[PDB]
């Protein structure tokens, strides 16, 4: 109910409803993204060798399929993409999450599917 | 903001729910048979509950009426009142994004803390979300 | 990749797809008998036919179920299976963005400019577009 | 710039408005009773009124037909005519995209501003907004 | 009389006129926000004792209750509002006026609420 | 042969089956825009006696009625169109096509219309 | 009714009361200039074959009578009418409009006249 | 920011106009035979008509006297008073381009991008224009 | 279950019991500091009259008694405070939160205490 | 990782709990007569309550050789066996800032934080802090 | 047919009618080489354990397929492919797809041999 | 684009082929009897075939003659006619690098999105490639 406030605090029993995605700042999204990537990479099938985060540079060494690094594109036309058979795509915010404006759909879901699909077979 | 008085006034003495019911307390009471729909967001270890019922003109997208229940602090009643008034006769957007920070500032001064008795914001969100889903637009809700 | 296994194995026995026709051969077979609307696609040139019938909770936007029909290559049986699993109990957005490249990734690697041995993606697009039509949203659809 | 021709020629006598109504004058005339239920614009002290009536395939939003009323000028009839021709067989966005200059570009001689002489933009905007409400997609209106 | 449209040439009624508000351009948007904020505030000097726009960086002195800045973000989702709970957010068009996509609503309305709640209490 | 899907196909039956409008990238849009201009040019009596293509700028001029020039502005609300009458307005990608986040307009289609409005009279 | 005075004002009798030609923003003059060009363009046999603006440089063709270039001149001697066999007639603001301080000329009006002089003879 | 008070108070009885004319209402009232000339602007929409009457020594450019008639709006009356005091005994300049913001400022906080509520500025611009014409010189007017 | 770590993985009936703070990237520390600063900023009716927040520049008007500056200062000894009435002090992390490497301790408590004292008298 | 085996099987019949107690179930049983002190953590996620204890010589070290008692998943038995191996022969340092990696890799597969199988990591933090408290240095605990 | 030249170029079929391979113009070429690489090494997941695509280079981690370095070569014989038993060769266009400058034969075929001999044995 | 005229003109009425064929219709007819083995192209869906037959002076590499067959569109005759005129008495190089753009300029002016209307591009390409193979230069061709 207090600490560190004010959108963050809840008594954890008001959460019978969907909670806000939150901002504070655009960096929040990058952090969340990085975490998602780490989770997916681990439990390796020996197709994903590593996830790296240097010093302001995020490289995503993806399985042997759908290769592309994910860095945030310089001002406007956000986030790099470069599929091997479907070519570049770019993303802008649509509900506190980056959504492709070629096909729609959340960025969060794309990452989920494509890594675990490799782990299977 | 200043005292209405927020609580302990007048001839109830806290809030207006206490005055309304009849039966009091009685701990045998039930709310039955139909429910009032919309969004429910009652917290039972914080001792507070708010349930806001919207009515919406589909054609314009204007909130015709919105009424509230406030259980908990009597401070919260004044804030709930003012938002429900404000939102009525206004745009669809007015009824959405309702804060939160606003409630805190309005009552007196903002501690920059969410009390947990200031549930009015979550209540209104639930109601408009439910409405949008049932008219068949849950894909631009999120 | 690895085996599905659907090499006419195991205890299928000339194919599971073959079992689903019924009636064999018969040279007078047709699509019958109920339908859900949704996506149906089939090219006789590729020799494949797939029909995905989605069920979608109208209010939530979440895919309650999706079941499939697979006619064509043995490789496609596995593609339909794994995709429907992921999509079920999961977001609309998850249901979308299934392409030949994802299916190739699930199997092995794609031939020269996609396998074109699965019409899974076309069926999903048809089903999604049908859901959009059902709920009546036109600008996001275009 | 070229003739419609509709320079109040002939035997109508003024415009096609006189020819349509019947009974003339009579000063007791009224227009009644059923209509499609679409956008309305009219500007008294400019001596013009326009009413565009869309019919819409509700599944994805295709203009099946659109017929118009033009009151004001005989020259104005051609601008309305040409837009309605274009708009049919096409998506709701195509219906819109109407300027401003466009109306008086069809007429010939565009100032780059309107006077009230051409109402056509307001008529189409009115109709498509009304449509969105009925189609129950208020998010794209608000 | 044919210029400049739609208030400086009128058919003698305000009814059924065109207007593409919140366009032409960054000036128009800044003016609009100021017009909402100031109009509501008036007849109270303690509600907003001051507004100053010195660079597109807007300071709102309010000692009385919560307040925040409205800065204009450099090109790529221009404009920003940070509200202490909501945090900072960047607004992109969604109806031809600046819209928080995370919130799913116009910026004008956020200001509307915060001024009008204050004059009351 | 199985080349080159998406696009060319070897069943020759994708021309009646649903598939996303675009998948790469700004290229698709450019082709559709150029294609529309080339088509339009035939059937001009004197309405347009010239179309001019400039490296990185594009003019489609009607001198017999007048029209505004069209430009691409530095990234941030890309392909920003300044039309005098409605003032400047912005166009953004929505889902495989540029639909304005205003009330929904496509820029290729606006040029289509204005040109044939000229051909008429 | 609501907004923007000065900008739009309705007492519903300002269409017969004098009001300053411009008050804001200074882009008003540009809009007005554009109105003159667009209006003139209709009813030309070939007196304008294009209006090509090269990066805010504006040419208003009259090529069967010699063309001229109308463009801003760097600060001091800023904004002028350039036309052949009359040299600079340099314009400065005098009261809400750019009026020459040597004879009371207006440059917008000079283009109107000189173009319709062509249509005529 | 403080009240005058001159908003339907006191003994007028409703608004300023009531007091001036006299006989009230009377619904057949007319100003005749002479008139006091110069600037007039008035909105029936906002319900307020302003009429400023300047007297100006044309030679030295000094405001000899200035009286005003304000019909409707309590707030304006005080602002009008304060300015007429100031201008007299000083140059044209101070009277010239008076706002808009200034009338508002006096009452309390201006909108800082006003509406058609303050037509006063347009009247003032007309008044300056009128001064230029009776002296005779329209070069600086343009 | 999983994501976005660490307090959002647990049931939060162990929220009371010790758990690792686990800030990622550590940009988050600055956001926490900003939320705390906002908490200092209001909850009083005449103190902290204006917070100025601007791109990389933060000025904080602090009532008559003195003023302090809260900004980061060049790499190492970050979030330095220059008080002219209690001297300058240096801060660096020592256990997941900033701690003065001198007389003081945690930055968060130094700020809390002094601001509340002002509100009283 | 791979099965030990230890999957709450067999002849116990479920793991440690069944074999050890005696009395079974009985649902009237509690920790008696004494308690084993130090850290304590309860959780609804595994539905059971871990209670660790440590007896370790302390000179420059603290007590941190957590026996890591688990009544949860059968897989969890392996996590305790390896933890007690690792922590011994190593300094206090290694046992602090508890992995996460280690509980996860051991139990099934490594991904980020330990899922919700046990809240043991919080218990280990309690224990290290508890000793620091007891040796009377709260200033290096903070 | 109303699709999609140069994307789809068929009058009905082109599987027996001759037509140019077609490219446009530095994107398509990268897509093609990646496509061939994937086709050739298909039906094994151990052939290439990982592939990564980073700007201006392409790595395919291979522990038994020799060394193929894909890299850009400065303008003049752009894009050089390295053959581990005959050195690097540099390639320039001569048939609408990169042609070797040592035998006058396409790179597609080079990939065919060296990749397929390795998956075999 | 302007009329030759040869679209459903004159006295034939569609195509010069009907005016000399024999056998009419007869629906059992085929191409007969000698052939030079040059380029053939045809899309039988629209029932349009084109055959450009070059003759080539081996020594100088000059096209001695080139005649055409046009089946289908009457518009298509003009593409065939004009191209063959140019290419006669000129080098093999003229007959290569045939677009697409050339087709748009000549008469047709399509988007460039094929319909099946023109096959002239494919036809000439076949013919010259066949020539190169016979010539016995395979490197240039590949």
């Amino acid at each position: 109910v207090e600490s560190s406030t004010d959108g963050q605090v809840v008594p954890q029993e008001v959460l019978n409803l969907p909670l806000e995605k939150a901002h504070e700042e655009a960096d929040d999204y990058l952090d969340h993204l990085l975490d998602s990537l780490e989770e997916l990479s681990e439990a390796h099938p020996d197709c994903i060798p590593d996830v790296e985060l240097s010093h302001g540079v995020m490289t995503l060494e993806i399985p042997a399929f759908g290769t592309y690094v994910i860095n945030k594109q310089p001002p406007n036309k956000q986030i790099w993409l470069a599929s091997p058979l479907s070519g570049p795509n770019r993303f802008d915010l649509l509900n506190g999450e980056w959504v492709s404006l070629r096909n729609g759909t959340k960025l969060t879901d794309i990452l989920t599917e494509e890594v675990e699909k490799a782990i299977s077979k | 903001g200043s005292h209405m008085s927020s609580i302990t006034k007048r001839l109830y003495h806290p809030k207006v729910i206490e005055h309304y019911t009849h039966p009091r307390n009685v701990g045998s009471l039930d709310k039955k048979l139909p429910n009032v729909g919309t969004g429910l967001v009652g917290a039972p270890a914080c001792g507070d509950v708010m349930r806001l019922q919207i009515k919406v003109n589909d054609s314009t997208g204007v909130i015709e009426d919105v009424k509230f229940k406030t259980f908990g602090c009597g401070s919260a009643i004044a804030s709930s009142s003012y938002m429900t008034e404000l939102v009525q006769g206004m745009t669809l957007d007015d009824a959405a994004k309702i804060k939160n920070t606003e409630i805190a500032k309005e009552l007196s001064l903002p501690p920059v803390k969410l009390h947990c008795s200031m549930l009015a914001e979550d209540a209104i969100k639930a109601a408009i979300k439910d409405y949008k889903s049932k008219r068949n637009t849950p894909t631009m809700l999120s």
